């Protein structure tokens, strides 16, 4: 198995540390975090070394084990939409 | 498991000024930013600073464009002595009062999911005037009972506004009292802001201009005295109700005479006293 | 694996004109700091290294940055001039790596002394004890060979790592025209 | 491409319009008096990063729907009627297609074209070039053909209108349209205004008549004050064609 | 405190106001104003307003909702 | 002075109450109703307050 | 050459916040940072600022460190957030000029050629403005010979936008006393001016005492300026000056007397009206 | 899903209007981030001015779901 | 002091120090703070302390708190209510009840709450013959408690007033001074 444990820092401060398969994709990681936080997956935004993680596998982005990630929620205001 | 109504959100002077300046800059839009602070106890949410973030949107919505900026800013503030982390977000409602809309509630839901006690602050720039600033702090109510427990009168001192009640106050979210605790240096700097240079106090005023102003005001007072004589003859041939509407669209010689007297007295007394003080101080 | 914030103290003095150590001591030291920065980066990807010169008084060129391209690029245009101020340079480096980006990192100073040091023994030992209290390691390279000995430097390093501290170092290189990178093997691996 | 179009459509759906108004006066730095075309007048703010020197008393402006803030300044509006006037298609008639009219072509050109190419001659002589011409004659002689030839072969802006088409049932709208047409000409100098069949609205002003007659005479008075009144026209020329020159106002 | 209150009542002078026309004064603290929307109203006058300036048929700004002479 | 200050403090919420239409009375009629022309709108058959 | 520097209140409060946070961290005495702003044809406007890492040895005036890499990064981010603001100078809360200030200014001149220093005393034991503005200039002497880089004073004042003014006035519910009349025209000046003049003269006296005793060497330029001051001190016993003073005072007192007469007549009118009202009310009640 | 969103946002009741103009607008200058508006700037295409049947004029920074070149005054 | 809470403690210490002394200096300070301070809590405490200071001459507390009760500041109005209550506890003062009656229907809920509690404190144990408004105030408390569209804090005050009016069964009274004329420390602290 060799789970890949990655630290997930949040701007607020809370740490949602979790371990994923070595082949886990960014979409899967976002889905797991959304399931944990009860937030739609489109709101959350994962970061890595000052670059947003768009989509694909985690490995080819340089995400190994013991790598720090940041979770920045989207901030939206308005009257509609 | 309580969340009490005596809880307060402490907004620093710097945070308040930054919020108001950004909101006024973005007058048609709901410009927005993050609030940094600490969760001291269950009766305090200290807001010590706020920083705006790159955002773009229309007059109907505003959204942030990059989270890399937020992360990097947090890091580079920690590196200079602000380890505080995000405790909420602020956005401006220009003229609609203070309340949260649906998109605002969704954003606050995300922030609550991240941290339980995160708060949202709505500052309305244009409705703010010199003496008072229109600002409020909010948090959501789950799908349940009473949202909070009352162990004091501190919560029930604000008389929530009709606009907020219409838009969902006490039904989808509740308010939190805002307090403006300050430190000694902040107090001293705020007091010193308006202090003028010492030389300005002793500086005199061109005597030609002073005499010209005195002459102009006395000449005006002459005509005002004529009109005052005319007006005094009235007030006996006037209905008790007619007197009030008598001074509508027409000059009031008594009021203008009093104002001119006050201005003349102040100016002349100040000038004479300054002249004597200088006469002694400077040899 | 070990986190380390290592500030490099390069010597752009007038004695670096000397061609005794390969194509000019300036270029020899350029290659040396190249290998040292690459070694630190390879040892830890998160490790951060900076650059300071020991010119007339001092000059900080690049504070701690994880990348090395900027440090190497700034290394160009380091034309020699003036004397060397070891105490002031090391104090400035101490301040710079006291104002770290990450406080869990360790603190290190790699100094290239390619010119005589005019600081007495008493001041250098005082600096040694202060740095020992502050928990700094000082790897000193006796480059240049203007004295190629314990030119008030072995006392410095021994005072640093006294009582089997084995934290500091003093690699003394002979004038042998061999690449300074080729010569350095103690601090890079057996630190 | 289909998904790009769908995304663009979804993005465009969530966009709100902006009220269009006119600036009447600037009270302070961040306070303007704006008159929405609907009729009401508001005191409104202005977006910060906006060149407020360009919000003169009369500039069209786009207002935010909610806060009524000034968000943009726009060029003067061109009525669809005036746009249609300017965008007529007189074929491609050339001066060779007109026969028997050489002196008349020469005179019409001297009035309209020559002052728009060689003003120096008129400046040297010391005369302001003439403005308007009246093409009158029996039917089928070539007045509209001459107008079409001028429009097709000349490079200035052209405005073709029918005096019968200028008229509107509501009170004052004919005069309003004449004013808009001449404002369009003034803005897009140089311009030629061709009022075909002028006798429809230009007729002798009677003393005894009807409400419709007086409305048409008001339209004619507006036209006359536009052609020669308190404001000179400069680089705007006029051509009018009529089969009945006798039944025209001496003022016209 | 009176000086403070005068400055705090000016938030009723928010920017998006409606221009009107002041027709007649009824009691003081009240008046009849003709809005540009085409309707007349019996509205209250703000206390801070200088009544010397309320000449007949003088331009005034009214609250968008309450239509109060502000 | 205190009364002046109190009035100026409640005036902010007193000024958000809706104005009143001004109409021209045509003729009284019926139990207590009146016929009024609310310009520019049409006429209405309105009541009368008890006072 | 700068004719005036306008420092907005947000800059001052941000400086105070920086000082407080670094002090809470501990072991520091002075704080340093950048002053973003804009130019208005020789009338500066300082609108925003950000902190910058800075340390110095309390003994050596040559061991100081400023993180210019961090300065550049934070300036890039601040530009990304607000383009209209560009680096204009640096600030430090040190009560008075230090000896490293010219070196720091030379460092900052590589980011702003006309850098302006603003010293903000966060603990002002005085009666005056909290900002002092200085600009680096080359000074050529006649006997001091070597041309050194010295700091030249520039007028500094505090201004504010509308939002900043509103916020400051809202926050100023600490001690509010407007009294724009003679009371304020007596406290904000007269007393304050005399106290400040006494402070400046006491500083000059302290320096002169030090020079006379021998702690400090003689400065010919300071002595020359003092000579000019003592020469400018006017003479108030001249007959012409006394006569002019009396004439102007008589005119001012004429105007004052007329104003007082108007006041008295108005007071009498009010008394008559009040008595009429009370008599009428008593009659009606009877 | 996007087509469903478009259909649900195209609720049937429309308001007829006439296209008064098809203006061309361009960005003016740099707009500070934090407060930048996608309409006043960052809009380089064609914008429409319309007059609703209710006698209300309007500026349309985004024309909508109908391509600009088709519309004429 | 700069902290409003510290200033409030200052007002409270003035009260406790000059408890039942009728000290003109203390009354002067309290009134100055009440009419000057910037913090409404401090104003409230300053107005409240007058009851402790003047509890030995109940006929005088109305003479100083009537105008404060009729004020523009609801906090000062509440302070006047509680000051009358503390000054005239267990006294059934006609002037105190007359001052409190208009305030029982004040616009502000906490002002109403304070008025109700003060009225209960004053009219403890008093009968119809002794005080001609006890029954009226009892009915007022019942009405406030029963109304289902009234403020929760007004209901809190009404319930507390019911409790205080009939205390210890009906066999207890509140008096800040013993029957011999000595200040009752337990009662002062309790109030
Ligand atoms: N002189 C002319 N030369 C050529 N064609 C002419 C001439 N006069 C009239 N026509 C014909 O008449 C038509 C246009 O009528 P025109 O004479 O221009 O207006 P009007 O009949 O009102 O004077 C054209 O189709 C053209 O063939
Ligand atoms: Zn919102």
């Amino acid at each position: 198995a060799a789970p890949m444990s990655l630290a997930i820092h949040s701007t607020t401060g809370t740490r949602y540390d979790l371990a994923v398969p070595p082949d886990e994709t960014v979409e899967g990681l976002r889905k797991r975090l959304s399931q944990r936080l009860k937030v739609p997956k489109e709101r959350l935004a994962l970061l890595h070394k000052d670059t947003r993680l768009s989509s694909g596998k985690l490995q080819e982005f340089g995400v190994g084990d013991g790598s720090k990630l940041t979770l920045v929620p989207t901030v939206e205001a308005g009257l509609m939409s | 498991p309580a969340v009490d109504t005596a809880e307060q959100v402490y907004i620093s002077s710097l945070a308040l000024l930054k919020m108001l300046k950004h909101g006024r800059a973005g007058v048609p839009m709901e410009v927005m930013g993050l609030m940094l602070g600490e969760f001291v106890d269950d009766y305090t949410v200290r807001v010590i600073d706020v920083f705006a973030m790159p955002q773009s949107g229309t007059g109907v919505s505003v959204e942030a464009v990059d989270p890399v900026f937020q992360a990097k800013m947090l890091d580079m503030l920690k590196q200079t002595g602000r380890p505080e982390m995000v405790v909420g977000w602020y956005h401006s409602h220009p003229g609609f009062g203070c309340w949260l809309s649906g998109v605002d509630i969704n954003t606050q839901q995300s922030f609550e999911a991240l941290s339980e006690r995160a708060v949202a602050v709505v500052v309305d720039p244009i409705q703010s005037v010199k003496g008072k600033v229109v600002i409020d702090a909010f948090r959501l109510i789950n799908a349940n009972h009473e949202p909070r427990q009352t162990t004091s009168n501190l919560g029930h001192l604000n008389k929530p506004s009709i606009q907020a009640l219409i838009h969902g106050l006490n039904r989808h979210y509740y308010s939190i009292t805002i307090n403006y605790r300050k430190n000694e240096l902040e107090q001293k700097m705020l007091l010193n802001l308006h202090k003028k240079s010492w030389m300005e106090g002793l500086t005199l005023q061109d005597y030609s201009e002073h005499c010209k102003h005195n002459e102009s005001v006395v000449k005006e007072m002459l005509e005002l005295a004529k009109n005052y004589n005319k007006a005094v003859e009235e007030e006996d041939k006037m209905t008790p109700e007619q007197l009030a509407i008598k001074n509508v669209g027409k000059q009031d010689p008594k009021r203008h005479l009093e104002e001119h007297v006050d201005v003349l007295m102040t100016s002349n007394i100040v000038q004479c006293l300054a002249a004597m003080l200088d006469t002694v101080v400077f040899k | 694996m070990v986190l380390e914030s290592t500030m490099v103290c390069v010597d752009n003095s007038e004695y670096m004109r000397n061609g005794d150590f390969l194509p000019t001591r300036l270029q020899a030291q350029q290659d040396a700091v190249n290998i040292v920065c690459h070694s630190k980066t390879r040892s830890n990807p998160e490790n951060n290294v900076g650059l300071i010169t020991l010119a007339n008084d001092c000059e900080v060129l690049t504070t701690l940055t994880p990348d090395t391209g900027r440090i190497l690029s700034k290394l160009h245009t380091v034309q020699p001039k003036g004397k060397i101020t070891f105490c002031t340079g090391i104090r400035v480096a101490h301040l710079a790596l006291k104002h770290r980006q990450g406080k869990n990192h360790k603190m290190r100073i790699i100094a290239f002394v390619g010119s005589p040091v005019e600081d007495n023994e008493k001041d250098l030992v005082k600096l040694a004890k202060r740095l020992k209290k502050e928990k700094v390691n000082v790897d000193i390279i006796n480059f240049g060979e203007e004295e190629v000995n314990t030119e008030k430097l072995t006392a410095f390093v021994n005072t640093l790592n006294g009582k089997d501290g084995t934290g500091s170092h003093l690699v003394t290189v002979p004038p042998g025209p061999s690449l300074a990178d080729a010569l350095i093997s103690s601090p890079i691996l057996a630190g | 491409k289909q998904y790009e179009k769908s995304e663009n459509d979804l993005k465009a759906l969530q966009s709100v319009g902006q009220i269009v108004g006119e600036v009447l006066k600037q009270l302070t730095e961040e306070k303007f008096i704006v008159k929405a075309t609907n009729g009401p007048r508001y005191v409104v703010g202005c977006r910060r990063q906006l060149d407020k020197s360009k919000l003169k008393p009369g500039t069209r402006v786009a207002l935010d729907m909610t806060t009524l803030t000034i968000m943009r300044y726009l060029p003067r509006e061109v009525d669809p009627l005036v746009y249609n006037m300017s965008h007529e298609d007189p074929g491609n008639v050339s001066y060779s297609e007109i026969g028997g009219l050489s002196e008349q072509i020469r005179e019409l050109r001297e009035v309209i074209e020559l002052p728009l190419t060689n003003p120096e001659l008129f400046q040297r002589v010391g005369i302001i070039p003439p403005k308007g011409c009246l093409l009158y004659g029996p039917p089928g002689t070539g007045k509209t053909l001459l107008a079409r030839a001028v429009a097709s072969q000349l490079d200035c802006n052209f405005l073709k209108v029918v005096s019968s088409s200028i008229v509107d049932k509501y009170i004052g709208e004919s005069a309003r349209l004449i004013r808009e047409m001449f404002n369009y000409a003034r803005d897009h100098q140089p311009c030629i205004i061709f009022m075909d069949e002028i006798d429809a609205i230009g007729g002798r002003r009677f003393s005894e008549g009807t409400s419709a007659d007086r409305e048409i005479q008001r339209t004619l008075m507006e036209l006359l004050n536009q052609m020669d009144g308190f404001d000179t026209l400069h680089r705007v020329k006029m051509i009018m064609a009529t089969n009945r020159p006798d039944t025209l106002d001496p003022a016209l | 405190e009176f000086l403070h209150a005068q400055e705090e009542v000016k938030r009723i002078q928010s920017i998006p106001l409606v221009i009107g026309q002041f027709l007649e004064a009824v009691d003081q603290n009240t008046a009849i104003v003709g809005s540009t929307t085409g309707s007349n109203y019996y509205v209250r006058i703000l206390s801070t307003i200088d009544r010397e300036l309320l000449k007949p048929n003088a331009s005034v700004a009214l609250h968008k909702h309450s239509n109060a002479l502000v | 002075l205190n009364a002046k200050v109190r009035l100026l403090r409640e005036e902010l919420q007193l000024l958000q109450e809706q104005g009143s239409y001004v109409g021209e009375v045509v003729r009284a009629m019926d139990k207590k109703k009146v016929l009024v022309k609310v310009h520019p709108e049409g006429k209405f058959v309105v009541d009368v307050d008890k006072n | 050459a700068v004719q005036k520097v306008v420092v907005h209140p947000l800059v001052l409060l941000s400086v105070v916040d920086h000082f407080n946070r670094i002090g809470k961290v501990g072991n520091q005495k002075r704080v340093v940072g950048v002053l973003l702003g804009s130019w208005q044809k020789k009338v500066l406007d300082v609108s925003n600022s950000f902190a910058v890492p800075f340390d110095e040895d309390d003994k050596d005036d040559s061991v100081w460190f400023l993180d210019h890499d961090y300065l550049e990064n934070m300036y890039g981010m601040f530009k990304k957030v607000n383009a209209r603001e560009r680096i204009v100078g640096w600030y430090h809360t040190g009560p008075k000029l230090h000896k490293n200030d010219i070196a720091i200014n030379e460092l900052m001149k590589r980011y702003c050629p006309n850098s302006v220093l603003v010293i903000i005393d966060v603990k002002p034991k005085d009666l005056g403005l909290p900002t002092e503005a200085y600009i680096s200039v080359e000074e050529v002497h006649d006997d001091g010979t070597p041309t050194s880089k010295t700091f030249e004073h520039v007028t500094s004042e505090i201004g504010a936008e509308e939002a900043e003014e509103v916020g400051v006035e809202h926050l100023l519910r600490d001690i509010k006393d407007t009294t724009v009349g003679t009371l304020s025209q007596r406290i904000t000046n007269q007393v304050h001016g005399l106290k400040g003049l006494n402070s400046k003269l006491l500083d000059i006296r302290s320096y002169l005492e030090k020079v006379a005793t021998g702690k400090l060497p003689i400065n010919h330029q300071i002595i020359y300026q003092l000579q000019d001051v003592f020469n400018l001190l006017p003479d108030v016993s001249l007959q012409e000056f006394v006569k002019a003073f009396y004439l102007k005072t008589n005119d001012q007192m004429v105007v004052v007397y007329l104003a007082s007469l108007i006041r008295s007549v108005v007071a009498l009118h009010n008394l008559i009206n009040n008595k009429i009202a009370n008599r009428d009310a008593e009659k009606k009640e009877g | 899903e996007n087509s469903e969103k478009i259909k649900v946002n195209k609720t049937l009741p429309y308001l007829v209007s006439n296209v008064i103009e098809l203006l061309d607008v361009d960005p003016n200058d740099q707009e500070e981030d934090g407060a930048n508006i996608d309409l006043d700037s960052q809009r380089k295409g064609k914008c429409a001015v319309i007059k609703t049947s209710t006698r209300q004029t309007y500026f349309l920074p985004v024309i909508g779901l109908v391509d600009a070149e088709k519309l004429k005054p | 002091d700069k902290d409003p809470i510290l200033r409030r403690s200052g007002m409270y210490t003035v009260a406790m120090a000059y408890c039942g002394s009728g000290n003109n200096k203390a009354i002067r300070r309290l009134l100055h703070v009440a009419v000057s301070d910037v913090n409404d809590d401090v104003r409230r405490a300053a107005v409240e302390s007058l009851g402790f200071i003047l509890f030995r001459t109940p006929e005088q507390c109305p003479s100083v708190v009537s105008l404060l009760s009729e004020s523009y500041n609801p906090h000062v109005r509440y302070g006047a209510a509680m000051a009358l209550g503390i000054c005239c506890a267990g006294t059934g003062n006609k002037e105190a009840i007359n001052l409190l009656e208009p305030m029982t229907n004040d616009p502000v809920n906490y002002v109403r709450q304070g008025a109700l509690i003060a009225s209960a404190l004053i009219m403890i144990q008093q009968t119809e013959i002794t005080c001609p408004k006890v029954n009226q105030f009892r009915q007022l408390y019942s009405k406030v408690i029963n109304d289902k569209h009234d403020d929760v804090m007004a209901k809190f005050g009404a319930i507390l007033a019911q409790g205080i009016l009939d205390a210890g069964g009906h066999n207890v009274t509140i008096s800040l001074q013993s029957r011999t004329g000595h200040t009752h420390m337990p009662s002062v602290v309790g109030v």
